[PDB]
């Protein structure tokens, strides 16, 4: 149960899955027992991508998705303390108020993706589903449930784009570098996060007396010595929840690797293609030699 | 049959459960070979046919070793290392667990070894010693498999499901990222219809770098296929007995003409072998070799087969200008689909624009026509109506005579913006010595000596 | 220069369902196969920990003797951050006749405190100062002190175990039946509804397609 | 910055987070019971000697409740039952006497001249502090370095902007 918490979440996210079933038959359905959508679409994708109009909300998303993020290593940095904490001061308001533009940008979102199937299958949807209902919760308690708020980790997989709309990342084989740079380091932040909520509460079978005194940042450290298979042993997972994840981590590490070891043709074949502007030197004047040269 | 490998699974297993109801207690001993037996998870997803494919059931071999390996070595160092060593009178205890064990390997053979748990027994070390090895040695014979894994899963293309109550054409001979790009451009043009029928395409070579781009581009109505248009088996499995018209594509830049348009007649004939009924719509580099299509006896143009000769358009056209400049660039706008633009100015270009907006249609004319004159119902068609008409089918009379007066049924050709236009002619209602060739069709004469013409 | 470059016209619906069909069945199998894996796991997890409280019996046994034991036996207490300061506490023995095996069987609160100290029948919320844990273990024996063997009362033993301590209370809560049987069982009863009410609305659609 | 920040904030929000008062003496005690401490040698002596617990009350001025004054944290967390720990030395007379000079510094001055004191509810009601854990390295140190590192960086790279700027702008002159 756990307050109902994770329940908010959970209900929220299938109940919206059961409604648009259950629509999408009757609907049908209806037809055998005997507007909007584009000019608040188009701001959808005008002030946000495409024609770069107005200001990029793609880049306010951006910048809040990290200051959610700074706000959860603050929180998770104190020992939980619950009863009584600073909060009251802006902590948990200014979560507040980024988790109301979160609201509204997603309820833009879901007018304007034709199928709603589709839409709610989306993975930055389902980023949202899980953060966004536990936060309306916490106000009623007055008390920070550290829980999937590390998912927001999850969507700065999106800084290729913005560096594409402020013509930074303008050649074509360096963006595929920054998607796959940005994809370990969010899945690096992001799986860190599970340890840490899975090992720091201990497990059931032991009525949760089973609790390893772990921190954020030792988890961030414990993944990237493991993954690396140096694995000195100093920290380590003793949950037995814990050590089911790091199988499964090991497992997806390595298969990860092996899938991403053919980007050679990326990063040692293509670099070097060296040659594309010629700046002018105003002042000073040249000559063109081309044709055959050896 | 007595050194087969899941007889000997059988012996260490059955005959200690027969003791082991004589004292009623469970010996924990070498149950867990019952492990090594899920070998045999292949066939039955074979059986289901659920494991169809020739490449994957490999994958689900190599899987099965590895689990099942893992999950048996695991068994040997319980049992070797929670029994302790003979040596010490078996004080030598170290209490660990199955779940322990499956782990302890794992962490062992990634080779991150934490040491938070590790093998103490004597035993138990000797045997960690030969599971290294053993690991390394099995999985540098298996690093071979990228041949499988990387090399043929990616083989996509063998079923096209048939979405009944749309119809499709089938697309094949040689195609290419250039090849097909005039094509795609004009037959999924925007000012058609909601005509979606393009669900297919079909030859051997696997596509290659922007050609997919373009495919992905197009994703909802492409639906590409591995697959050679000689085998009745391929032609089968695209559901060609459906398909509306079969489009044959063949290769302009080839380096034999005479030999390329030859191949392409055996196309045909597959096709027609397979299915009589069939639209063949084809392409042919040279003029002579057209004659054998008629000898296919299930060719009937009546029924809309056709061969566009390259080279009798090609020549064609810029004979046609010999006549007239522009003639050729007139009639290549005529059939490819093209949208009316607006210029603001006053470039030469303002006026070509408008001009490229027309394409060529044909429709039946309205009863009201009957029995006037051509030239009389032309006008009508160009003043009364906003459609100019080039000829009428009396089997395709271009520009009649005013002594030819229309008849009930005819179709009429028209050059008119948009094909929604051109209806308007359907509904209208009141409102308000030897010379020649056999045949006399061209000019002709005695046959001269090469010496008296250079 | 460049024209007009293009206009801006499209006219498309996905179909029908195509993405959202195998993205929706492709997750009712996920829930499906991890609702059993979930049971499978949660199976051999709990029921080895739950069966050695399952396997102790109940009885309705009496006091023998109390007893002060002298040795005193160290305990940490905490200052609210940190503090690994340890105080000390008199060991106590309860004894009880239990009401089946008829043997002589110390009191203990909860197998947890058991096995952090065998030798006595209770151990105080550990504090500070040597008085307040002594008043601790007295407030406790003196009503063990005032009932001496009027009031048979219900407690808890396993014989296969040990047949000289004996339990105040169960040390599993009804979480096991009430959270192993249910969670990964409504995770796989959702899954199988998801599947087959997706299944229900692709083969319908073909279905009221093709009315017109 | 970005390091510094929540590296530090966390241990010094708890230190920030102690009240201070003006406390009095309430009590003073001898326990008896004889504590190890290490002494070192000048070498990697790893010996022990031993010295006896003193225990000094408080009534705190604004909790109005009986408390154990302590030095600093570290010697709270250290031993939470006595008030103080002497400079450990070799043999016990030198740990007596260092108990006992401390001691006589109170026993002189019991409950006259209430004294500045640091104390914090949200943790315990029942222990006092002498002194504060973190001197003001914090805000002259984390909100320095590196700041200063930021502004020397976008120093440079706007003077190196403005003479790349003007060196064309001056060699057009001619
Ligand atoms: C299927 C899931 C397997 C069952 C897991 C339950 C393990 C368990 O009961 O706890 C065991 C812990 O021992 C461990 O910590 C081992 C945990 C590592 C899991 C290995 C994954 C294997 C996946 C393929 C035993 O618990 P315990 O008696 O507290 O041992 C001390
Ligand atoms: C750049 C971002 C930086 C933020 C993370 C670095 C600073 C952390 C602040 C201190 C901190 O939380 O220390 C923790 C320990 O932490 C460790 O000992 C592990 C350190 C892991 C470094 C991981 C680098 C990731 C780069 C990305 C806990 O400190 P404590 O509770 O006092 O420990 C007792
Ligand atoms: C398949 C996996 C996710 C099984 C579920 C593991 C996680 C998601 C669940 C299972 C048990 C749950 C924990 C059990 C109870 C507590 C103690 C509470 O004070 C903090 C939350 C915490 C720690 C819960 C967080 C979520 C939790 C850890
Ligand atoms: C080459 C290897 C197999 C040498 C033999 C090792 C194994 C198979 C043999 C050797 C010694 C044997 C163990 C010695 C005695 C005991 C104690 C008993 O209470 C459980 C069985 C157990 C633990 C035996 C199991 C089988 C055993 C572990
Ligand atoms: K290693
Ligand atoms: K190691």
């Amino acid at each position: 149960m756990w307050w109902a918490f994770l329940a908010s979440s959970m209900v929220t996210f299938f109940g919206g899955l059961f409604i648009i079933l259950l629509w999408r038959t009757l609907k049908y359905l209806w037809t055998v027992c005997c507007w909007m959508t584009s000019v608040k679409d188009w701001a959808g994708v005008m002030i946000s991508a495409q024609t770069l109009t107005g200001r990029v909300l793609v880049v306010l998303v951006f910048a809040l998705s990290i200051g959610a993020l700074v706000i959860y290593f603050i929180d998770s940095s104190n020992p939980i303390e619950s009863c009584q904490n600073f909060y009251k001061d802006f902590t948990l308001q200014i979560d507040m108020a980024f988790n109301v533009f979160f609201l509204l940008y997603f309820g833009l979102r879901f007018i304007a993706a034709n199928d709603k199937l589709w839409f709610w299958l989306e993975v930055n949807s389902v980023v949202d589903f899980f953060t966004v209902p536990p936060v309306f919760v916490s106000v009623y308690l007055n008390r920070s449930w550290l829980g999937l708020r590390f998912l927001r980790a999850l969507r700065l997989i999106q800084f290729s784009e913005i560096l594409q709309f402020l013509n930074i990342l303008k050649t074509s084989n360096s963006i595929k570098l920054v998607n796959l740079l940005s994809i370990f380091i969010s899945t690096w932040l992001t799986a860190a996060g599970f340890i840490h909520l899975v090992e720091n509460s201990g497990d059931p079978w032991e009525n949760f007396q089973n609790n390893q005194a772990l921190t954020y940042w030792e988890c961030v450290y414990l993944l990237m010595v493991t993954m690396s298979t140096v694995g000195y042993g100093d920290v380590y997972a003793k949950t037995t929840l814990g050590r089911l994840f790091m199988v499964f981590f090991i497992l997806g590490g390595l298969a990860m690797f092996a899938s991403y070891v053919p980007e050679i043709i990326e990063l040692i074949g293509n670099r070097k293609k060296y040659g594309g502007s010629y700046s002018a030197v105003s002042g000073r004047k040249h000559i063109v030699v081309c044709g055959h040269i050896t | 049959f007595w050194l087969e490998v899941n007889s000997v699974v059988d012996f260490f297993t059955v005959p200690p459960v027969f003791v082991s109801v004589y004292l009623n207690r469970s010996w924990l001993g070498l149950r867990f070979l019952r492990a090594l037996r899920l070998i045999q998870f292949s066939e039955i997803l074979q059986f289901l046919n659920i494991l169809k494919t020739s490449n994957s059931i490999k994958l689900v071999n190599l899987l099965s070793i590895f689990i099942s390996t893992w999950l048996t070595a695991a068994g040997f160092i319980h049992l070797v290392e929670n029994s302790g060593d003979p040596w010490e009178n078996f004080q030598n205890n170290q209490a660990l667990t199955y779940w322990e064990c499956v782990y302890l390997l794992m962490v062992t053979m990634s080779t991150v070894g934490y040491g938070d748990v590790y093998a103490k027994t004597t035993l138990g070390r000797l045997f960690m010693v030969f599971f290294i090895l053993g690991g390394l040695a099995m999985f540098a014979s298996y690093v071979p498999e990228i041949i499988e894994l990387i090399g043929n899963r990616k083989k996509y293309g063998g079923s096209y499901s048939a979405v009944s109550g749309r119809k499709h054409i089938v697309v094949c001979g040689h195609i290419t990222l250039e090849s097909v790009s005039n094509f795609l451009k004009d037959f999924l043009h925007k000012d058609r219809d909601d005509v979606n029928v393009e669900i297919v395409f079909l030859h051997n070579i696997s596509p290659n770098l922007e050609l997919e781009a373009l495919f992905k581009r197009h994703f909802t109505q492409v639906e590409f296929y591995q697959g050679s248009v000689l085998n009745p088996h391929d032609l089968a499995r695209v559901k060609i007995e459906s398909a509306d018209a079969c489009l044959i594509l063949a290769n302009k830049y080839c380096a034999d003409p005479d030999a390329e348009d030859a191949s392409n007649i055996m196309r045909v004939i597959s096709i027609k072998n397979y299915h009589p009924k069939i639209r063949i719509i084809t392409q042919m580099l040279q003029y002579h070799n057209k004659a054998h299509l008629l000898n296919i006896p299930s060719w009937n143009w009546k029924e809309g087969d056709d061969a566009i000769c390259l080279a009798e358009l090609k020549l064609g056209f810029i004979a046609q200008s010999c006549l007239a400049q522009g003639l050729s660039t007139m009639l290549a706008n005529l059939f490819s689909m093209r949208s009316f633009i607006k210029i603001e100015e006053d470039t030469w270009q303002k006026y070509y624009l408008e001009g490229v907006s027309n394409e060529m249609y044909t429709e039946y004319l309205s009863s009201a026509f009957v029995g006037l004159s051509f030239p009389t119902v032309c006008e009508l068609c160009f003043v009364k109506l906003k459609l100019l008409m080039i000829a009428i089918e009396s089997r395709i009379l271009i520009n009649p005579g005013n002594h030819l007066k229309i008849q009930e049924g005819t179709l009429g050709f028209f050059i008119a913006s948009d094909a929604k236009e051109v209806k308007r002619a359907f509904f209208y209602c009141k409102a308000c010595v030897k010379k020649y060739d056999s045949t006399g069709m061209f000019h002709w004469c005695a046959p001269k000596e090469i010496e008296k013409v250079i | 220069k460049i024209r007009d470059h293009d206009l801006l016209d499209k006219r498309k619906t996905v179909t029908a369902l195509k993405a959202g069909e195998d993205k929706s069945i492709r997750l009712g199998l996920f829930l499906i196969i991890s609702g059993v894996v979930s049971l499978f796991i949660f199976g051999f997890c709990w029921l080895s920990p739950a069966l050695q409280d399952l396997q102790a019996t109940e009885a309705n046994c009496t006091v023998l003797s109390v007893q002060q034991i002298g040795e005193v036996f160290e305990c940490t207490f905490t200052c609210g951050a940190d503090c690994r300061g340890t105080s000390q506490y008199p060991c106590v023995q309860v004894y009880v006749n239990n009401s089946e095996s008829n043997s002589r069987a110390l009191l203990h609160s909860d197998e947890h405190q058991l096995l952090t100290n065998p030798k006595c029948s209770y151990i105080p919320p550990c504090k500070r100062e040597n008085q307040k844990n002594l008043e601790s273990v007295m407030n406790w024996q003196q009503y063990w002190k005032d009932e001496i063997g009027s009031q048979p009362f219900t407690c808890y033993f396993n014989q296969h175990q040990r047949p000289d301590d004996v339990l105040l209370h169960r040390t599993h809560d009804e979480i096991v039946l009430l959270h192993c049987f249910l969670w990964p069982l409504v995770t796989f009863v959702v899954g199988v509804l998801i599947v087959v009410l997706t299944i229900c609305a692709k083969s319908l659609a073909v279905k009221a397609e093709a009315m017109k």
